[PDB]
């Protein structure tokens, strides 16, 4: 108790910061109840009674839907909008409505297309070529 | 019947394949229509109306027919609920099966390219004192009146043409069923 | 009989379709009324009274008939509990089926547009000595007296008219049942 | 048989186990050895669970084995809790016997249940001596039944002998006048 | 068979009624003794003996009889294990039922006030050649000798009296079963 | 039916052998084709189309035959779904069984080296008045014509050759079935 | 009956390495017994296994399948006759590990030649009779090995149904000792 | 069927004895071969070939034989999959049972010391017109030819010797089966 909260202390020492909550669905569902006050009002009370202001932070929550999970969401029968709609509806079944209502925007990341993978390989190779080039190793990939 | 298991954050759902299809609002009518089957179908229709009152329901049909009363139970449930019901003949629609096939939402009645449909007058029976033979015969005739009238209202065919065509067992291809107005189109692959 | 999965704040639970309907206080009478069916229906009615003493209960009837004793068990349970029991005929209400249909709460008895109801005197049988046949006949007659009396009290139709009209099998449409007073109104599609 | 969910536990029961949680025992079928065995096990469990709250026995049976009926009867007599009996539809043969076996003042029938009483059925086959033995045994069983009913209705043993000779169907009011039930329970 | 919710200091465990009674160490013998019933009873006895070697066991008997071999299997297991086995006749103990009733621990054998017990010589059958009939008859007679001997050694009644009172189907009330030495006392109600 | 516990990540789930094989997109037809068998196969095909629209499906056939209507339900579902269905004849495909074997995707129909296949005209029956026997005969003839048309398209044999060949029972080895055009190659072992 | 610690009673007993043979030795019974014996061998190579026998008889094939499994596995298999061992029931009782074959004080054992049948042509009856005789030869030989009784004495005593008490079975050497209570 | 419980690093798992054997790649063929049994066996072989493509599979045979078609389905599956299949006769392998015993991998075919194996020509039947009896007889004869061919290839015995020795029922001891070349060694006990 004579140590602070780790999050509260880190935010108090760096009030302009990006906060990432990573793989939120793996956490216990009730741990998010703490963020309700942070997102509505930007204030979290440390157990010492110290108010830490989040009003200048950006709070990002990533969540994973596995390959099986999003396969199971497809419609079976004869004959991106439907993917987003079903994924968001399934997200609503995992979190309280009063939590999602705080969130400024819920964004769906689409499965990478083939030419997007090609551009990703292009970018990773460009970075590698630059790092080797400053070592005077000139490199090119067909 | 194999089991499908879907794994989620909260837990594990285990579906029989028909319960997995029901998750997508598919109802399977794949046996003789009796009271047990009709009660199941009615309860599934009501549940799907509750689960979402505005999305279509798909009724897959592959039945040799069955009890007329239970088929009217299914018909009246389909007619009551707000969602449109799409009816797809998977392989056969005989007797009340073809009646329920014609009961789908207008423009949403389908057959697979070579599934067959059959129409005939209702079967029944009586064993009696002459008054009871008369009573059973009159009841069966009123039941045929009901079926012919509903078919005339949903196919657009005249009531005399149905009275004539349903006299003996009548088999129809998907194309013949379409031009007879029992279905709205054949599902091209 | 398919399985429903429903997701809820409290968690996620599987139901058979009939238990999912029972959660909405819908009871399904889908079979010939025998002792174990009526016992199940009684137990469901009692549990629904325990769960909430003032919300209505809906009894969905699609039965060819059955034992008169089990029918009176269901009738007396419907009469004893405090909630109004709504009765909706789905396919056929025959014999004790149509009896239990008329047993619903006044103003809450319905049929689907082309359901059918049938009313007749009870079936039975007697075998053995003359005195045994006399006793069984007297019991069947008193049972018919009970049924006619109850129906005349709940349809408001005269007891002589119900005695006459139940003599042979009598099939009724939904409109005929409403005019006969067995149902209060036909359901209208929406 | 439907499955029931009760929110305060968030626990799942089947309808008869839910009724048993409220100390309601259901006898809805012909009394045979395994049915009576189950009813005995339920009564013993309910006596252990709480020794002083009443137990309710709901009866809708055409009768059954007399020996299983005496097993249930003697169990209802042994345990300290009062066993209430409510005839739901029909209580015939041992069914009406077990109906009468309830605690005084706690025996009920629904307004138009029907209860029926008669001499027991049996059968004898083989040699004259074996037929004599089976007849004597069935007669002593009838004597037991008549005696118990006389002691639990207050009706004279000769009136029971007379009225049980043939099948005898009693309405709930007639059954109250006979003293098999203490009152015909009344709806709100 | 109903399900039971128990250990209400926690309320966690749901038991089935015979498994709950076995948690008490109450073994239920409620059916004709065939072979798989006897096997199950033996397995339950050996489990209760391994679970605690000192606490008494209770065997509840309500059976019309059964295979003699299976009854001897139960008898020999009851004799082998360390705990006392109390035997309680709930409804009827006939043929090998009454045998196993008498087979309990002396001073711990009971009947309900108007339970009934019945004793008779073993049934059997023989078919085929004269020599096979002779062999079957001799085996059946030696089995009767075993039953008579054990009964005399556990009721104290003389063997020639058991040999005479088992000649026909002999029905004994609980009081007569106590006087015959089969049970030790009638369970009196509170 | 043996239960498999093999599962990824959690490893906690278990499946009967058929559901575990359904996870690998293996569909197993080892029985007569009746209506409920076909309805199951159809639902499995729709499920596997939903699970992935482009991975192949493997359909192992060993049916002795069955209902023509159910076989056409399976045939139309195979034709409608987007995945290719590989058909593999294991022991015998006969009647509609060999029709479903022909139904497989062009170039992915297989037999093991010594499976049989049999083709014949459909069986049927008719009873009653002359008019009704006429109507049933016409229906069965048109059904035969439909089957021979579909076989003529998928095999590439002429309709008259199939007409002559199907008149009696025509047992074919795997090699003869490949030569005929019902299957594309024989799965020689590793 | 469910035992809570929860288990069905036979699986709880199987966790004590008890195996129960309480029924007609048909074929699926023997297959289940063989599978239990193999699982118990793999569970521990050396602790005893206890086979409790109460079978009225069965198929000779299934009996030999059990016998050969008992002989193949590394542990000693104890056998206890709990009520009756007859036909292959008593054969498997005799098949227990020497010094660990028991009977309850008034269990009974029965030994007899195997039953069979044949139908049809003379040649096929001859073939079936020869097979049945060779099977009786096998059973007699194995009993002579495991009881030490002379093969001709077994050939005589098994001619008809031969009921034996536990004491007579000990004197015959089908069992080693009668279990005294305690 | 008894339940096994077993503790594992991820947790504790319960199994039925056949599923515990299947965890060790042990397949039990303990019943009359029919299309449902062949379906089960083939499904297990395919699952095991997907689970690991190199470890041996063990097929324990105790069957009186059955349908020839289902036996060939099992045989062809055993030959098609990449893993070796060991075969052990547990007591009886008759008709297709002994055929599937011969199907095991070279050197990995076993019998318990006094198991028996039986070989004979397949049973069949023919009914109807002379032409249909002709076609059935031709089919059964070619099935015999096929069985004889496979047996001669896999035992190294001549086709004529198998043709003669399978005319009637032919009972072999395990040592005689090894001498015939059906099994490669008897399982010496230890
Ligand atoms: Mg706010």
């Amino acid at each position: 108790h004579d140590d602070g909260g780790q999050l509260t202390e880190k935010v108090r020492r760096k009030p302009y910061s990006v906060i990432l909550f990573d793989e939120i669905e793996k956490a216990h569902p009730d741990v998010f109840n703490i963020l309700l006050q942070v997102l509505d009002d930007g204030h979290l009370t440390d157990t010492k009674g110290r108010t830490v202001d989040f009003r200048n932070t950006i709070i990002i929550m990533t969540s994973n839907v596995g390959a099986q999970e999003l396969q199971d969401q497809r419609f079976a029968g004869f004959g991106y909008e439907t993917i987003r709609k079903t994924m968001l509806k399934e997200l609503k079944n995992s979190f309280r409505p009063e939590f999602l209502n705080r969130v400024d925007d819920i964004i769906v990341f689409h499965k990478l297309t083939k030419e997007e993978l090609k551009e990703i390989v292009t970018m990773m190779v460009n970075k590698l070529t630059n790092r080797l080039s400053e070592q005077n190793i000139n490199i090119i990939v067909t | 019947i194999p089991t499908v298991i879907e794994t989620t954050n909260r837990g594990e759902r285990a579906y029989d394949i028909y319960s997995r299809l029901l998750k997508d609002r598919i109802i399977m009518l794949g046996s003789q229509i009796d009271d047990n089957v009709a009660n199941s179908i009615v309860s599934q229709l009501l549940f799907l109306q509750a689960q979402d009152s505005e999305k279509d329901i798909y009724l897959y049909i592959n039945s040799p027919g069955g009890s007329v009363t239970a088929g009217f139970a299914i018909y009246d449930t389909i007619q009551h609920i707000k969602p449109d019901v799409q009816t797809i003949c998977i392989g056969m629609a005989a007797s009340m099966g073809s009646f329920l096939l014609a009961a789908g939402a207008k423009g949403k009645r389908f057959a697979l390219p070579n599934a067959e449909v059959m129409i005939h007058q209702p079967l029944g029976g009586a064993q009696g004192q002459a008054t009871e033979i008369e009573i059973a015969a009159n009841h069966i005739l009123k039941t045929r009146e009901k079926l012919n009238r509903i078919l005339s209202e949903r196919t657009g065919q005249s009531i005399e043409k149905i009275q004539k065509d349903t006299d003996r067992d009548n088999f129809l291809t998907a194309e013949e069923a379409k031009e007879y107005g029992l279905i709205d189109e054949v599902m091209v692959p």
